[PDB]
């Protein structure tokens, strides 16, 4: 049991260093996701925008 | 875009048609 704890709580937080990296991992996707769709929204709207203000000429 | 190109030819149109009407009245005028 010690050796099956030490592999299990090594697993454990070596899985849980997983979580971790896959929990920033996407924490910083959606950093980018939300960049991305900031700038996303930026471009389409500042083209709607300035193609509003433009349709006309 | 419809609406530049269209209206960036309307403002030529002012253009076009006030020169024109410019020219004919001053011909005349």
């Amino acid at each position: 049991l010690s050796d099956k704890l030490k592999e299990a709580e090594t697993r454990a937080e070596f899985a849980e260093r997983s979580v971790t990296k896959l929990e920033k991992s996407i924490d910083d996707l959606e950093d980018e996701l939300y960049a991305q769709k900031l700038k996303y929204k930026a471009i389409s709207e500042e083209l709607d925008h300035a193609l509003n203000d433009m349709t006309s000429i | 875009m419809d609406a530049i190109k269209k209206k960036m030819q309307m403002l030529k149109l002012d253009k076009e048609n006030a020169l024109d009407r410019a020219e004919q009245a001053e011909a005349d005028k």
